[PDB]
């Protein structure tokens, strides 16, 4: 849990201690004496000529914990200058002892998913206008997928932003502000509520599966209710539920541990507010998965290979609910270290970045509806 | 003062338009059945909390091909069996067969389970005479008798429903299902299968059939 | 005897075959062979009529041209605006299976019937302000098919006991009987004067009627299956029929014969309704497959197509002015064309 | 959520490059 | 008995049988120049400007 | 004018053979799925057999199979029944019926009492 913010602030107060003693500092009153000095990196003292100075190993240093006993050296030369060198226009400085003793794999992982998401917001937006531009397609069914499908949109959308203020936040404008103790990106609002729609729009999409589930759960269970009293509960349940533990990690979040945008679960406690009402979407879109499969295989064998059949309904109906997430989903960050967090990682990254793609083609582009809705205006435009 | 009248026009509409919301609130509830067996009749009951309305024409000559169009869209047909039992089959073979019942569930009720136990004591016509071929017919194996009952009236129940299943397996494509009974709680029977008939044309709108 | 008199009947229809035989010195087809085509007809849908729940059998015009009565089998009766997509009044059905609507030409009343074998007239007028069932005309032995007012005290009805009939609305009684037909009878069209009336059956015949005496002037043949749709020409001295047999036919009164036949190759589905245009140079018909065709009346050339509803196209009018068609379908819309 | 905690992870990484790039600077002579 | 009734079918037989027909040509000759007298009438065959256009 | 005309008929010895025709007359022959249908002696109207449009699905009533064969020829518009071994039950009149719409797999209504698309009937007696 380091900090460059607090990594800085510990060098202006060791700045100022060191800083201090120069003008205070009783003279060595030995003749030949070495001039004491802050060179932005230590306080040397006055050293006695001809002999070696032994100097405290910065304790404002971030990896300065490591090592308690070290110690940096320069050397009086009895000359009352310092040793230096051709190609080096400095006082000889030995730092050996005092240095701190994967970007390719996140990279790749980034890439993957940037490509996913990609591919998902263009299919996503040219599958919501064929369901909005088609009146036929018009039903309380396509309308939570065009919800999903916008949930998916936002989504895709808050991660590239999600990775454009990462990139605005450490960039080599931003760090120069910050050692200059200046303001920077990090220390305004606009960059904590981004990833404060972040979470919203994860949390949105993983109750949108579930409004997803629950719809087909209720239209299979035979029962019968209110349609329109109905739909105004899934609206409300896959747009406004997250709102009810997003806007509480963000007030958490705000008056404790506000730090990093927010980027960074300092506690991982806290950061419960947001995984255990996501794994709650997780657990129940995973038993209506099972019940839902269990009605097909009645319905398969009440019609006395049905393996065919079945496996193309169980991958068909796996994007629709998320279903893909359980296998790492308990795998909680927490107990996630090693190469086992490389592969939740990537298993989950990838499958939900091309998770909207699958939607989008299984239930939009492939279906019969849909393609009939397409056949039946082709003829009707060549009428003219 | 036109706009005065046209916001009249506009007031009664959303009066119409609530009363159209509450009414199909009512249709799409109940479930309408079609019975074949004073110009219609209908019946009214109820099974858990299911509204069924079913309608069984009275007063109708005995030609169907244009008035039997008006129940395309009931959940089901239910027929009712009582040579009779070859018109019967030439009935449900039409009606299987007709392209605006093509996406219409049959229950079949295979009537007289009494009347054909008793009838096959060395009086069975309906079913040897008629039909030859039942002569050499053999119980399937996977058969559920009733326990108590002549092995030959069995046979003949079966016989009967693998006629009507020749039919039904016959370009069935999985859009219209046929639900035979009285070979093993009629409305009971009547409600499952109901419930049945929606599930799979919920299954098929999700492409999970 | 009957096989004498079934021999006599013989030879009183090849007698007719060879009175029309001689009538039929040429073609319609022929007379009309250096006149222009109506070219490409294109109507667009103007207006889609929303709110029915079920399948629409049966929509009628008003003679203002901007009101009409639609009837589904949800169990509603619907007056629309027609200008501005309003509702003007929803009858809710004692019987749920309407099968024929019709609006009277003064427009205070709208009548309906179906598989209850009853008419029922609706009183639009009422003093309170609501709309209930003015009389119940009940007589007829199978469903009702169609009804036509023929003023605000005479309807003439068709019904599936292969019978027409002509009711006195305020004794409730059945004035005259129109037998004749074998088969249900599916159509009637009222006469521009209403003196007389066609009705087209499952006999795959038509039926001339004299309103007054109660007798049938003419019997027409030449359709191969039941006629679904009947229509009269502007003119009240030709009529059109559509078939099951995926044809559309025209009929002379005068020279008591057919004149063109309104078929195509491609076209294998039967005809649910025709309507003329104003001048009856068109003559719209709605099919089986979704469409509605629009035929040359006087060169039997396909025209145009209107090809807006998904469902089958059950029902179709011109209005009096003869400024809009509305089709009605079994996807439970309204669409007016223009 | 995955999202999260690879954004931790990057944030976390980024993080102590920084603070691993300003005390080079110092050593640089600021 | 199905004799009365083919006795009736000879009797509308024979009062259809004694019409008087007029020719086909005359019959459509008379069919094409009501469509002539009405075609400014008619607007689907010749459309009305949208400005006269109820449904415009 | 749609009319099918039947002939073949009479009297029989049992165990004997008859072949009965249809001329129809009035419709595309080829179009239209027909049947046989019978009126015994005091029952109602029984269907005996159908065949299709081209002539290649044929069925029929129990009690015929083997000893009844049903063709049409679609050049001459005629469909026929051929009889052979008739017993003393078969005596019925024997009608020919169309299939009330063209290009259909059902056929309703062709033993109602009162169908319009079917002949006359011609008697076959045993
Ligand atoms: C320190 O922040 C100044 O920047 C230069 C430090 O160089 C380290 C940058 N990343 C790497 O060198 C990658 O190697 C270490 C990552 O571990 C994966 C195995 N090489």
């Amino acid at each position: 849990t380091v900090s460059l913010w607090e990594t800085v602030q510990k060098w202006r107060e060791y700045r100022r201690q060191c800083q201090r003693s120069l003008t205070e500092d009783p003279p060595p009153a030995t003749d030949l004496f070495c001039n004491r000095t802050f060179d932005e990196y230590a306080c040397w003292p006055d050293g006695e000529p001809g002999s070696f100075v032994n100097v405290s190993c910065p304790w404002y240093l971030p990896w300065a914990s490591s090592v308690p006993q070290g110690h940096v050296y320069r050397f009086c030369t009895a000359e009352g200058l310092w040793l230096q060198k051709d190609n080096s226009s400095l006082p000889w400085r030995d730092l050996s002892e005092c240095e701190e003793s994967p970007e390719e794999q996140l990279l790749f992982l980034y890439i993957i998913y940037t490509v996913g998401y990609a591919l998902s917001f263009s299919a996503l937006v040219i599958a919501s206008a064929i369901l909005l531009g088609f009146r036929h397609l018009h039903c309380t069914r396509n309308y939570i997928h065009l919800n999903l499908f916008a949930s998916f949109i936002l989504r895709a959308l808050s991660v590239f932003i999600k990775d454009a203020a990462l990139k605005w936040m450490y960039s080599t404008a931003a760090q120069q502000h910050q050692w200059d103790g200046l303001l920077s990106y990090q220390d305004s609002l606009s960059c904590r509520l981004v990833f404060l729609l972040m979470q919203y729009c994860v949390a949105a999409n993983y109750y949108w599966l579930l409004v997803e589930g629950v719809y087909l759960y209720t239209l299979l269970a035979f029962s019968v209710f209110s349609e329109q009293w109905i739909f105004r509960l899934y609206v409300s349940i896959g747009w406004g539920v997250p709102l009810l533990f997003v806007v509480p990690w963000g007030i958490v979040k705000y008056l404790y541990e506000d730090e990093g945008c927010w980027t960074r679960n300092s506690n991982m406690n806290y950061w419960l507010i947001i995984r255990l009402p996501i794994l709650f979407a997780i657990g129940v879109n995973f038993l209506i998965f099972v019940r839902v499969i269990c009605i097909v295989v009645s319905k398969l064998k009440a019609n006395l290979d049905i393996k065919c059949r079945l496996a193309k309904s169980t991958l068909t109906l796996i994007p629709l609910l998320g279903t893909h997430e359980v296998i790492f989903a308990f795998v909680m960050d927490e107990h996630a270290r090693g190469t086992l967090r490389f592969i939740k990682l990537f298993t989950e990254l990838s499958f939900t970045s091309f998770q909207g793609l699958m939607v989008a083609i299984l239930y939009c582009f492939v279906n019969n509806e849909v393609q009939l809705e397409f056949r039946k205006s082709w003829e009707r435009w060549r009428l003219e | 003062d036109q706009r005065n009248e046209e916001k009249a026009q506009r007031e009664a509409n959303k009066k119409i338009e609530k009363q159209l919301q509450k009414d199909k609130q009512v249709y799409r509830a109940t479930h309408r059945l079609l019975l074949l067996g004073s110009g219609i009749f209908e019946t009214k009951f109820q099974v858990d909390k299911v509204n069924f309305h079913m309608f069984d024409v009275g007063a109708q000559r005995d030609e169907r091909r244009k008035w039997i169009q008006c129940f395309n869209d009931v959940t089901a047909i239910i027929f009712v069996v009582a040579n009779r039992l070859q018109a019967a089959l030439k009935l449900f073979d039409s009606i299987w067969n007709n392209k605006w019942l093509r996406d219409t569930s049959v229950i079949l009720f295979l009537n007289k389970q009494d009347l054909l136990a008793e009838k096959v004591l060395a009086g069975k016509s309906k079913i040897e005479d008629y039909f030859p071929e039942f002569a050499r017919y053999t119980t399937p194996e996977d058969a559920t008798p009733e326990p108590g009952e002549d092995p030959r009236v069995t046979r003949a129940k079966y016989f009967i429903r693998d006629e009507f299943l020749r039919i039904s397996t016959a370009s069935g494509d999985g859009r219209h299902y046929c639900y035979p009974h009285f070979t093993c709680e009629n409305i009971r029977r009547v409600f499952n299968d109901c419930r049945d008939i929606i599930q799979r044309m919920h299954l098929r709108q999700y492409e999970l059939l | 005897e009957l096989d004498q008199l079934r021999q006599e009947a013989e030879q009183l229809k090849n007698q007719i075959r060879d009175a029309r035989k001689a009538c039929a010195d040429a073609t319609l087809s022929q007379i009309t062979n250096n006149i222009d085509p109506v070219g490409r007809i294109q109507m667009r849908t103007r207006r889609t009529l929303r709110g029915h729940l079920a399948k629409i059998y049966a929509m009628h015009w008003g003679t203002d041209s901007r009101l009409l009565v639609s009837a589904s089998q949800d169990g509603k009766l619907i007056i629309w605006d027609s200008y501005t997509t309003n509702k003007v009044h929803a009858i809710p059905l004692r019987s749920s299976w309407v099968m024929t609507c019709a609006y009277a030409p003064s427009g205070n009343y709208v009548a309906c019937g179906g598989l209850d074998n009853i008419c029922s007239i609706y009183n639009l007028k009422t003093r309170e302000g609501n709309v209930r069932v003015s009389r119940e005309l009940a007589g007829h032995t199978g469903y009702l098919s169609c009804c036509r007012f023929l003023d605000d005290n005479q309807i003439v009805t068709s019904s599936g006991d292969t019978t027409c009939a002509l009711w006195d609305i305020e004794t409730g009684q059945q004035t005259t009987t129109f037998t004749g037909h074998t088969g249900d009878v599916m159509s009637l069209s009222l006469a521009p004067d209403t003196r007389l009336f066609v009705s087209g059956a499952c006999d795959a015949s038509a039926k001339l009627w004299d309103v007054r005496e109660g007798m049938c002037r003419q019997t027409f043949t030449g359709h191969e299956s039941d006629i679904n749709a009947i229509c009269f020409f502007p003119n009240g001295n030709a009529f059109a029929t559509g078939s099951d047999d995926a044809t559309c036919r025209l009929f002379d009164l005068r020279a008591d014969q057919e004149l063109m036949t309104y078929s195509h190759d491609n076209i294998i589905c039967g005809i649910t309704s025709v309507s003329f245009s104003k001048s009856g140079r068109l003559l719209l018909a709605g099919y089986d497959d979704f469409n509605c065709n629009v035929w040359d009346a006087l060169k039997a050339d396909r025209a145009g197509v209107l090809a807006g509803h998904d469902n089958r196209v059950s029902c179709l009018g011109v209005t009096d002015d003869g400024m809009a068609v509305a089709t009605g379908s079994w996807d439970s819309f309204l669409k007016i064309w223009n | 959520h995955a999202e999260g905690t690879f954004t931790s992870d990057v944030s976390s990484y980024l993080e102590g490059q920084a603070a691993k790039e300003f005390i080079a600077w110092l050593v640089r002579g600021r | 008995a199905s004799i009365a009734q083919a006795r009736k079918l000879v009797e509308q037989l024979k009062m259809e049988a004694n019409i008087d027909r007029i020719k086909v040509s005359k019959a459509a000759a008379d069919l094409m120049a009501y469509c002539e007298a009405h075609a400014k009438e008619d607007p689907l065959l010749t459309p009305v400007p949208a400005s006269e256009n109820p449904f415009r | 004018q749609v009319q099918l005309q039947e002939s073949g008929g009479g009297l029989v010895q049992p165990g004997g053979s008859l072949r009965l025709s249809c001329a129809a007359s009035g419709f595309t022959f080829s179009n239209y799925k027909m049947n046989w249908v019978r009126q015994a002696p005091g029952k109602g109207l029984e269907w005996v057999s159908d065949i299709s449009q081209s002539g290649a699905s044929i069925s029929y009533t129990g009690s015929v199979k083997g000893r009844f064969t049903i063709s049409r020829d679609n050049a001459k518009n005629t469909l026929y029944l051929q009889m052979n071994s008739l017993k003393p039950e078969d005596t019925a009149v024997y009608y020919c019926a169309r299939c009330p719409a063209p290009f259909t797999r059902d056929c309703f209504d062709v033993t109602s009492t009162t169908y319009a698309y079917r002949g006359q009937g011609t008697q076959v007696t045993v």
